[PDB]
RNA sequence: ACCGAACGCCGGGUUAAGGCGCCCGAUGCCGACGCUCAUCAGACCCCAGAAAAGGUGUUGGUUGAUAUAGACAGCAGGACGGUGGCCAUGGAAGUCGGAAUCCGCUAAGGAGUGUGUAACAACUCACCUGCCGAAUCAACUAGCCCUGAAAAUGGAUGGCGCU
RNA sequence: CGUUCAUAGCGACGUCGCUUUUUGAUCCUUCGAUGUCGGCUCUUCCUAUCAUUGUGAAGCAGAAUUCACCAAGCGUUGGAU
RNA sequence: GCGAAGCUACCAUCUGUGGGAUUAUGACUGAACGCCUCUAAGUCAGAAUCCCGCCCAGGCGGAACGAUACGGCAGCGCCGCGGAGCCUCGGUUGGCCUCGGAUAGCCGGUCCCCCGCGGGGUCCGGUGCGGAGUGCCCUUCGUCCUGGGAAACGGGGCGCGGCCGGAGAGGCGGCCGCCCCCUCGCCCGUCACGCACGCCGUUCGUGGGGAACCUGGCGCUAAACCAUUCGUAGACGACCUGCU
């Protein structure tokens, strides 16, 4: 049934400022601004505290799946806020029985052509979201490192190289290859 | 004497029910910006929807058959003419009153446009249900000339803020000059406000 | 019952109301997208089916088993001798369409062109364009053909040149010379009509248009064949002799149910003179036409760098049922559209 | 962004129904859509009142949930909503509304020939701005 | 052939059965309370169409739990010995099957849920903690919605449409 | 059953359906006549998909494959009796 | 026998194209359900599919441009302003415009900052069951006379010339010189206008749309069809051509 009332707090940190025209919240701090709006989630975010510490986010007389949104906004801006300060690093490692999947990035990180996947002679070339730069990383030997703010931006690039690298008519138990998302973490910790 | 509609808003048949009776009782009705209306029920629905009319048509001779228009303008004048008894004279007579238009034309993108709040979506849907625009629609059905008719757009939304700003300009003079002269319109203003304006 | 053995059907339906073409002058149904950045050209120009030929060739596609192989090769001689540029015509997107916005028409017409707005010459006084081009010299008229061109500046986005041919320099017995509307597709519609405003009463030659081995697109009317049979006109069988009331024909046009014949069923009717455009007929030789410094030089046409005679592109006796090819051509590979004489763009 | 609010204690205004054009108090809230309500001073019995009815104030008199209608009285009649309501620029243009409903033939006729004067004045006035404005860009 | 009602020729009134977005007379009520979104929605006696069986889709019930002796999930630590227990040898020391089926240590582990073994091994599946911080979870049941759901000219809640 | 393992593929004893390309029932229509089989010829539709495109499954290492999904765009032939 | 032209054959030769939305599916971020999940709000890839492109036809659908009956009787195109006279009717103040939002908006003003008198920003001050309101605005609806007040340089002569803006189906405005005339809105006085004797289609858009008729000024000077011819065409029509 419709719930009087749910809510939920963001608590911002305080080195990030954000800010919402309307319901548009736009985070802005060390790395660069991160926009997004939400006119489709229907919600009353309210922003309070001097210093401006906390982000509520209010969901009146929701029914269960308008509730569900409640939650997913406030992560949302968590994520965002995260992207802002520390900025996101996809690492992804490559993986083969024999053809050594060459990698190389090219304009800077926009393009990655993708040669000698299980000795194929087409050679995938992969553009990156606006924002994800590729580079291939050292200190360890088959391994990529797609860094940006912008999360979505960033684990959409992974899959795009990731379903790049796909093999069709094999057993895929079999023939485990391609350039696969090994871990999900930041640019710097703190 | 005559309605301009700005469709954009709107739902199709909702807004067309509506157009249907008044264009039966001899009213001249004009319908602009036919792309901007707005069909209930997410996108994906309602193309089906028109694909399904699009296969309608008669074996033998398609040339004959169900003629399936594209344009908004065309499609919206469709919908109308499905609320009228247009194989009468009567019917007939009823839709060469009604006029349709994707975009806003020439003589109409300098008239004052109404509303149908009875038609119009932010009213009669609730808010988390879908929609779909019936421009996109047409569009991917096989209208022509989406892109053009949003370049023409740009330019009279354009044309219209400078003749706003210079209304606003009008407004404003209009202010300033009330209080300008408020002793010798003063014995006026007051009876302006006796029987109840000014307030 | 279901058909038993399966066949695909007989003729395309993307081709049909396999009626007579209105027109003869073969229509440009699309130009190409005028990117806005590579430099002003026209995109079209209307030529003459003279006729057909070998030649001889070196191939040169690696892998073939005819790599570095002389071949032999049929090609079409388009007769093509410069057009006039007479106009320009604006147009302005819309939509509803694309209008046609203002033709500014150039001074001074040929008789050649002339001959096109009369369908009865002899008889006419010839009086047409008399009284538009009074506005070529005066003030008035000047300042406002300026301010039509300024127009067209300002609101036209596709500019299309009138030209026409030079019906003069043919062996074909017309003189009424075919008009058509070219696209010029370039930069801005400032540059693209001062370009068109520059060439206008001016010639046009084949060579300014086309490239050596460059694919184009032959647009024209089908050689017309008058009432033809279903057997001739969709290629249907035959059936065979013991037939009673004949035998070229379709045995069933239609099923019982759907109670009509249908659109899709081959019924007998015009068998030709259809609008078709063939697409990659590619230029093999754009030729010089017929000059003079001294003597002739009739031998820059059919002589070849390793040839070396004194030919013409034209054969003992001439191409058949045409002329002497007098004037520049251009020679595609393979077969086009249309009968000897025919216009084609 | 919300101002106004079901709070117990606020003064609504009742758009339409049997008690059309007054203010009553949400004394307590019953239901997802019906409030239990009293406008003492206002002649309004003690009933139940769907929101679809009533538009609300800016004005949230305090007492407790389910006072004894003497008490919401007295807190009515301790902030004196009654003038405070009627000070309003709302309750004005409500006034006004009904002042032009009310107006009679003859009326009708003065107030014409009033505002035909009255917009002449202002007319020059804005022309002679405008003048004034042009001799300053100029 | 159903429901209503049974006819001289007409004016006013009122009804029935049916309706009242527009076609089409009437809701252009500030109608009341819920339910339901369907990439096959649904939409009224006769009637012109679907079932078994499913679905944490959502909404109600019913019955039982659970938990401050601070749980529930979510991750982390152990899973033994009396014991190749007995029948079965073709090998079953927990494990193709079946009769059994308890004690010890116990904090506690079934003479064993499975993986897998010729057979073990090795792995995996209670009782309890550490962190986190209020409800949690099970089994039925019935509403709408969905799967189940395939036909041949293009097509029919009557149509347009409708959230 | 499938070494082992109910459900990769299958599936008894039972059960619920759809279909009108089988044959029956039935006799409503036509007996002042709706030309009674097959083949040829031609068009169009359906999908309950043989192939072809895109895909999930395997008791899919590859090759060969069956199981299923979107799907009827394009095909589906030459002969002997 | 051989055979020109012409038809003609996978029996000779040539050409056959590009996008978009997405389906099945596999994914992202991500709640519901402190974890997990392709999904619930949100996002990605995606096809012999579907829609378009190209390609064929081209609407009781439009377009720009040309020429527009010298004459032997002609007949017309514009412009302005007049008289009658059939016919077809509907009408009975106008509204000359931001964009859009809806779990938000509208207006100001910027002290201050950035961009091309405006645009964008922040900050502050007002409105918000919207009075810078379509529940709205504008306009007045008897005629004249004279003789005061408040308001007062406004209006006109289908007054006249120049400079603009407007192309989506422009069809409308605006702004600038000069000539002549008037004193119009708001109050008051002051009289008079057939006062047609209680009684219906009154009152306008209206110089309306169309057809036929009398005046001035400035312009005009035909094509089409047949016949004939041609063969790129053809059953016949039609079509492509030729003819001081
Ligand atoms: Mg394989
Ligand atoms: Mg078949
Ligand atoms: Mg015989
Ligand atoms: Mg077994
Ligand atoms: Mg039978
Ligand atoms: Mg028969
Ligand atoms: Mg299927
Ligand atoms: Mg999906
Ligand atoms: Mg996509
Ligand atoms: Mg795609
Ligand atoms: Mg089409
Ligand atoms: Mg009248």
């Amino acid at each position: 049934m419709k719930t009087i009332l749910s809510n939920q707090t963001v608590d911002i940190p305080e080195n990030v400022d954000i800010s919402l025209k309307g319901r548009t919240v736009i985070v802005k701090g060390p790395r660069g601004t991160l926009r997004r709006d939400f006119n489709h989630i229907n919600v009353e975010l309210s922003l309070l505290g001097k210093k401006k510490k906390r982000l509520r986010v209010d969901k009146w007389w929701g029914n269960r799946k308008e509730l569900a949104t409640v939650r997913t906004i406030c992560s949302h801006v968590q994520n965002m806020i995260k992207g802002v300060t520390l900025g996101f690093r996809y690492k992804m490692r490559s993986v083969y029985a024999h053809f050594p999947i060459n990698v190389v990035i090219q304009e800077n990180g926009s393009l990655v052509e993708i040669r000698n996947f299980l000795g194929e002679k087409y050679i995938r070339r992969v553009r990156m979201r606006p924002g994800v730069a590729c580079s291939v990383s050292q200190a360890q030997k088959d391994e990529l490192v797609l860094e940006g703010n912008d999360i979505e931006l960033v684990s959409n690039s992974a899959a795009l190289i990731q379903q790049a690298t796909t093999v069709k008519n094999k057993d895929i138990r079999k023939f485990l290859d391609g350039i696969y998302v090994s871990e999900k973490g930041t640019v710097q910790q703190a | 004497q005559v309605l301009v509609l700005d469709g954009r808003g709107h739902l199709l048949g909702r807004l067309a029910a509506i157009v249907a009776k008044q264009v039966l009782l001899g009213r001249k009705v004009v319908v602009v910006r036919c792309e901007g209306i707005n069909i209930s029920g997410n996108f994906y629905r309602n193309k089906l929807k028109y694909l399904a009319f699009l296969r309608k048509r008669m074996n033998t001779n398609p040339s004959r058959g169900p003629y399936h228009f594209r344009a908004p303008s065309r499609i919206f004048w469709r919908t109308v003419r499905g609320m009228l008894p247009h194989k009468t004279k009567r019917g007939q007579a009823a839709l060469d009153r009604l006029k349709v238009f994707d975009g806003i034309p020439p003589p109409y993108d300098k008239k004052k446009r109404m509303v149908v709040p009875a038609a119009l979506k932010v009213v009669r849907l609730k808010p988390t249900r879908k929609f779909a625009y019936l421009g996109r629609l047409a569009h991917e059905v096989g209208w022509k000339y989406q892109a053009v008719t949003a370049t023409l757009e740009e330019k009279r939304k354009e044309k219209a803020k400078i003749h706003y700003r210079k209304k606003k300009q009008l407004m404003r003079l209009r202010k300033q000059a009330e209080k300008n002269v408020e002793k010798k319109i003063d014995r006026f203003t007051e009876v302006l406000k006796t029987h109840g304006f000014l307030v | 019952s279901h058909r038993k053995f399966s066949a695909p059907r007989h003729g395309s339906l993307g081709f049909l109301p396999r009626k007579r073409s209105s027109r003869h002058r073969g229509k440009v149904k699309s130009f190409p997208k005028d990117d806005p950045s590579k430099p002003v050209h026209l995109t079209a120009f209307l030529g003459y089916k003279a006729g057909m030929t070998h030649i001889v060739r070196e191939v040169d596609r690696p892998g073939s088993k005819v790599n570095k192989k002389e071949v032999v090769e049929a090609v079409t001689i388009v007769e093509t001798p410069p057009m006039v540029v007479v106009g320009i015509v604006g147009y302005v997107e819309t939509p509803r369409g694309l209008r046609t916005f203002k033709t500014v028409f150039a001074e001074h017409i040929s008789d050649e062109c002339k001959r096109r707005f009369y369908k009865n010459w002899h008889k006419s006084k010839k009086k047409a364009f008399t009284k538009y081009c009074k506005k070529w010299q005066d003030d008035a008229g000047k300042r406002q053909l300026d301010k039509d061109f300024s127009s067209m500046k300002k609101y036209c986005q596709v500019i299309r040149v009138l030209a026409h041919t030079q019906m003069r320099l043919l062996p074909l017995r017309q003189k009424k010379a075919h008009l058509m509307e070219i696209q010029v597709n370039g930069g801005t519609v400032a540059e693209k009509l001062d370009w068109a405003r520059e060439r206008l009463e001016q010639q046009v030659p084949v060579s300014q248009v086309f490239g050596q081995d460059e694919m184009i697109d032959v647009i024209g009317v089908t050689k017309g064949k008058g009432y033809k049979g279903v057997t001739s006109r969709w290629h249907t069988k035959k059936l065979p002799r013991k037939t009673h009331r004949g035998l070229r024909k379709v045995a069933c046009i239609g099923a019982w149910h759907p109670a009509r014949v249908a659109f899709s069923v081959a019924r007998a009717g015009q068998k030709g003179y259809h609008h078709r455009t063939e697409i990659n007929k590619k230029i093999y030789k754009i030729g010089q036409g017929y000059l003079i410094k001294d003597g002739k030089l009739i031998k820059n046409n059919a002589s070849t760098d390793y040839d070396l005679s004194d030919k013409s592109i034209n054969p003992l006796g001439g191409f058949v049922h045409y002329g002497e090819v007098t004037n520049d051509f251009v020679m595609l590979k393979g077969c086009v559209v249309g009968t000897k004489k025919r216009v084609l763009t | 962004v919300f101002r106004r609010f079901v709070e117990v204690g606020r003064v609504a205004y009742v758009s339409f129904g049997p008690h059309a054009g007054k203010l009553v108090a949400i004394v307590d809230v019953i239901d997802q859509n019906r409030a239990l309500v009293d406008g003492p001073c206002t002649r309004v019995r003690r009933q139940a009142m769907p929101f679809k009815c009533m538009q609300l104030t800016d004005f949230i008199l305090k007492f407790p949930h389910s006072a004894r209608q003497k008490y919401v009285r007295k807190a009515w009649e301790k902030a004196d909503i009654n003038t405070k309501w009627a000070a309003t620029r709302w309750a004005k243009k409500i006034e006004a509304r009904e002042r032009k409903a009310k107006m009679t033939d003859f009326d009708r006729y003065k107030v014409m020939k009033a505002k035909k004067m009255r917009n002449r004045i202002i007319k020059n006035e804005v022309k002679k701005l405008q003048r004034a404005a042009l001799l300053k860009a100029s």
